[PDB]
């Protein structure tokens, strides 16, 4: 309850500098499907009979290629706002502000920050690399490793165009630009400015005078460092569900496609070899056509759901790019757009 | 109106009232340049819509040559040399196949329509925020500090001519967060303290316009013991000459 | 290494495909693995300028299951690229190979390189230095946004049956499907007009520019 009165106000005497996390998916896995190897495999009769659905398979591949290019476009749009790779100076004198948790660490094989490494170690992918050799899974390893099972049925995962090292370089350049110049590098030539002065300006952006910061610099710096450490601890302790869900859904869809090969679709058997052996061509054609129709419909369903998910990811990536441009490259006056409180 | 929009990005109106000829020439030259940049080279985002729609209709037409498991893909060849009781099966196969083709086309059209609706809503917001007013959102109406926007009609789309402010020809100066004169810390009102090496001035952030530090340019808060990077200077009070 | 029970002969995986089989003469268990594996992609600079291509094998580690070996075999994290020459320079991406590698038709041959993110830059941060512009540039940029798409209508009777009266009679069992398709298409068609009206009809007063074209030097 607010004790409302017509001659009373409440004006704060202190403040808190709080840091919050916001997770936004930007992309999904790029996949492609081989119609012949999925529907038929090595069956020459089935491959010959499939020649009546070439336009359908070309459409599926066109849609999947469009999604694959779209993912790269989303990543480029989000991370490639600036085409200059700014580097942070060796002079780590930022007026008491410590960015050691968000700036790169040269002691690692990569150039990731601590928090970035902590995030990378808390999301489990399904493809540790993109080179899975034929001799690597030859024998009983097949039908036990899901990636090899998918690959033997024509389901492939294509690698992203921008590697994680390049994405980390882009983020490091953005961070260096912000901490070295403020918001001036997103509108033209980057102009250097001390970080205290930048934070005083950004206090002026929220309706509080700059002398408050110029007089409480040490307290504000300590609060900022403590908030960054608390964010690190809260991430380490607990989750990246919105990012794990993308990989989980993609893996589940691919495994469902693999499993859906055990459906008879009204045929006498679900395996083309048993259909072809003990049945002669003219009367095995009925069963082959039934299986072809069923599997092509399954592929259509997978492609449609992939398109819908790609639209959702496009919306998320557009929101992420807008949020980058308005909160990182500048200061936002929108309420609850870059966190709870005055951004 | 141009002076007002200059005030909107943090640059005072006297800059424009003094450089009006230069700004007018620059705007005219920019319009000429976009003329040439459009004539020489593309509107791919708009050509893609018509290309995709035409390709969808063409592939729908082309998918009439599929047997869908029947003995022929033409209803005339099915209906001649087959009597109704056994031609009904082939006709049903063809009907199912073509129905599935139409359903697939409809689904793709719905998804593309959703994407185009998102684009149209973005265009409407862009028009309402950049053409009907001045937007403070960074990188919303172009790269730089937004001045205005002009909409142009294009086939199946809209084209915006974003007029932006991009600074150039920067220079080095020495800075300090505060100036304390008589044991009192003075901070700038709407500027920043700069020095050309020997004298100290206060200037606006997006354009070098040095002015003498007076009691109108600064305000007092505290002493010379709290802020870190304070430097010493004289603050000229424009009242002693008026009483002398 | 699988151990079949004495009453079992075949083995099946989750897709019901045969995976293990017992030889009826030697009574030993054998596994069946498919012969086809690995993705293949082709990089072409356009058939109107050259015929030379490069092929990217995404499941080969060249340090083979290749069509031809030729020369200029280069290993990338996206696979083994054969038909392209590796260079140490860094340019903007032209044809995306993957995993940070792009391809181009330069000096003729096909070359592959690591894409450059941009010009390296450093801002001289100092404790008591600021940079303030002395001039400015007024720039005009183009932003193109689609607003609408073509409105289409479909007649099932003419598309599926044509002038076939027998087919038209047989189509009466799927009329709800055509009602649904036409409803969806009509929704799309009205939505496009709504989009155009929303984007362009913000103001309902047709202001006109007067013959006094004295805008202070700005020529529109
Ligand atoms: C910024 O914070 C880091 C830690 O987050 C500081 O690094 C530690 O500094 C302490 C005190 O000298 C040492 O005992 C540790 O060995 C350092 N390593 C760690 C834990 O990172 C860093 O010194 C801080 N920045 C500054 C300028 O002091
Ligand atoms: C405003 O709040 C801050 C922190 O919320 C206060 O600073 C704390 O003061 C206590 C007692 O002096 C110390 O034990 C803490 O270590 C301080 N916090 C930090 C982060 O250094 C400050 O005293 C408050 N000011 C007023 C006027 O209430
Ligand atoms: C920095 O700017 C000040 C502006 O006051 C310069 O001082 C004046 O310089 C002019 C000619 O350059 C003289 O006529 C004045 O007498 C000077 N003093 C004042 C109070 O105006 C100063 O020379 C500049 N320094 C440099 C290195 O350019
Ligand atoms: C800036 O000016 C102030 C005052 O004009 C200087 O303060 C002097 O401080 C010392 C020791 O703290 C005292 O012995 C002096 O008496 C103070 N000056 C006066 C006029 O009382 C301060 O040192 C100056 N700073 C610099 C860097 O020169
Ligand atoms: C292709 O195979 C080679 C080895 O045959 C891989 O090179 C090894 O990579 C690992 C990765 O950590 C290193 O630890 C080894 O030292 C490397 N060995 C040699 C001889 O260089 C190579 O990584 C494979 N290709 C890809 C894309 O993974
Ligand atoms: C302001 O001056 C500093 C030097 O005090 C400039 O910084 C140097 O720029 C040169 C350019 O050749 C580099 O070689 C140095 O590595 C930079 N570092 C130093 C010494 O600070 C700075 O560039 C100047 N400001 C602007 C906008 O140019
Ligand atoms: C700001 O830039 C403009 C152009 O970018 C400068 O105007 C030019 O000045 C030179 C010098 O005499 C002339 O030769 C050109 O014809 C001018 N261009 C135009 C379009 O008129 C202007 O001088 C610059 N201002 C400052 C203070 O450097
Ligand atoms: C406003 O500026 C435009 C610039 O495009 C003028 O249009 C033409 O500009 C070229 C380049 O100087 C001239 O060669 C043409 O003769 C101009 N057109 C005409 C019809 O003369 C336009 O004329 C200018 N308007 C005014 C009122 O000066
Ligand atoms: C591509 O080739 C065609 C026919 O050879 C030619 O008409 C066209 O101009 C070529 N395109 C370019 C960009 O040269
Ligand atoms: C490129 O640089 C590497 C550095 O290891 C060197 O070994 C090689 O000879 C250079 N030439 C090319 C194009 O590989
Ligand atoms: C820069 O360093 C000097 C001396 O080390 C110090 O007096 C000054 O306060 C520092 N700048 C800032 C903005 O803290
Ligand atoms: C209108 O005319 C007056 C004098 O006739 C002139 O001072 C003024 O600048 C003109 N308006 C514009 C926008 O140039």
């Amino acid at each position: 309850s607010v004790a409302y009165s017509n001659n009373s106000i409440a004006i704060p005497t202190n403040f808190t500098i709080s840091v919050t996390t916001e997770i936004l998916p930007v992309s999904m896995t790029k996949t492609s499907v081989d119609c012949t190897m999925y529907i038929c495999g090595d069956s020459t009769e089935c491959s010959n009979l499939l020649l009546q659905y070439g336009s359908f398979c070309t459409q599926l591949n066109r849609a999947l290629t469009g999604i694959a290019v779209e993912q790269d476009k989303n990543t480029q749009e989000v991370f490639a706002q600036v085409k200059q790779i700014y580097k942070t100076p060796p002079i780590k004198d930022f007026g008491g502000f410590n960015f050691s948790q968000i700036l790169p660490d040269p002691s690692k094989p990569s150039k990731r920050s601590p928090i970035e490494d902590l995030l990378f170690n808390k999301v489990t992918l399904a493809d540790a690399g993109f080179i899975k050799q034929y001799g690597d899974c030859l024998g009983d390893i097949a039908a036990r490793d899901l990636i090899c099972a998918q690959k033997f049925n024509g389901l492939t995962v294509l690698p992203p165009l921008l590697t994680d090292e390049m994405i980390a370089q882009y983020t490091s350049a953005l961070l260096a630009g912000t901490i070295t110049s403020g918001w001036t590098f997103g509108a033209g030539p980057a102009l250097q400015i001390p970080f205290p002065m930048q934070m005083a300006y950004r206090f002026n952006g929220i309706g509080v005078t700059q002398n408050v910061l110029y007089e409480n610099q040490k307290l504000i710096a300590n609060q900022f460092n403590s908030a960054i450490g608390k964010i690190q601890d809260s991430l380490s302790s607990t989750a990246l569900g919105k990012l794990q869900d993308v990989v989980n859904q993609n893996a589940q869809a691919l495994n469902t496609l693999v499993k859906q090969l055990s459906s008879n679709f009204g045929a006498i058997s679900s395996v083309l070899n048993d259909i072809l052996s003990r049945l002669d061509p003219p009367e095995a054609e009925v069963q082959i056509d039934r299986l072809i129709t069923g599997r092509l419909q399954s592929l259509q369903t997978y492609v449609t759901q992939q398109l819908i998910r790609a639209a959702e990811i496009r919306a998320s990536a557009n929101l992420a790019a807008t949020k980058m441009s308005e909160c990182v490259l500048g200061q936002s006056k929108r309420v609850d757009f870059c966190g709870k409180g005055y951004h | 109106q141009m002076a007002y929009r200059f005030n909107g990005i943090g640059v005072t109106q006297n800059v424009l009232y003094e450089n009006q000829k230069l700004i007018a020439n620059q705007f005219n030259s920019a319009i000429g340049k976009i003329q040439d940049s459009l004539s020489s080279t593309a509107l791919g985002k708009l050509q893609d819509v018509v290309n995709q729609n035409a390709q969808a209709l063409n592939t729908l037409v082309k998918q009439l040559s599929s047997n869908f498991g029947a003995i022929s893909s033409v209803l005339n060849d099915i209906l001649s040399r087959l009597d109704p009781p056994e031609a009904e099966v082939q006709i049903d196969r063809l009907i199912t196949g073509r129905l599935q083709s139409l359903q697939t086309y409809v689904t793709q059209q719905l998804i593309r329509a959703a994407e185009i609706r998102a684009s149209a809503n973005l265009a409407a917001t862009k028009m309402s925020e950049c053409v009907l007013g001045q937007s403070k959102r960074v990188d919303f109406c172009g790269k730089g500090y937004h001045l205005m926007s002009f909409p142009q009609s294009a086939p199946h789309g809209v084209v915006f001519l974003h007029v932006t402010y991009v600074p150039a020809q920067e220079k080095n100066f020495t800075t300090a967060p505060a100036i304390c004169h008589d044991g009192k810390a003075h901070f700038p009102r709407e500027g920043v303290f700069v020095s050309n090496g020997t004298h100290w001035f206060v200037t606006q952030r997006n354009f070098y316009e040095p002015q003498i530090i007076t009691t109108d340019n600064t305000f007092v808060s505290g002493n010379c013991d709290v802020v870190i990077g304070i430097v010493n200077n004289t603050v000229y009070d424009p009242l002693q000459p008026e009483l002398d | 290494n699988k151990k079949f029970l004495p009453f079992q002969q075949f083995g099946r995986d989750i897709a019901d495909t045969t995976d293990a089989v017992r030889d009826p003469q030697t009574l030993e268990i054998l596994d069946i693995t498919p012969c086809s594996f690995g993705g293949v992609s082709v990089i072409t600079p356009g058939t109107n300028t050259s015929n030379q291509v490069a092929v990217l094998y995404q499941d080969v580690n060249c340090t083979w299951r290749v069509y031809s070996t030729g020369s200029n075999v280069f290993q990338t994290r996206a696979g083994c690229l054969i038909g392209a020459e590796h260079v140490n320079n860094s340019y903007e991406c032209d044809i995306p190979i993957g995993a940070g590698i792009c391809a181009s038709y330069q000096t003729q041959s096909i070359i592959a390189y690591t894409m450059s993110l941009g010009a390296e830059n450093s801002v001289a941060y100092s404790n008591n230095s600021i940079a303030i512009p002395t001039n400015f540039t007024i720039s005009v940029t183009t932003e193109i946004l689609p607003v609408s798409m073509t409105k289409t209508s479909v007649d099932c009777t003419m598309y599926i049956c044509g002038d076939s009266t027998e087919c038209s009679n047989l189509l009466l069992q799927y009329g709800s499907f055509c009602t649904q398709l036409n409803r969806a298409l009509t929704g799309i068609a009205v939505e496009q007009d709504k989009n155009t009206q929303e984007v362009f009809a913000q103001v309902k007063q047709i202001y006109k520019t007067p013959p006094i074209k004295d805008f202070g030097g700005f020529n529109f």
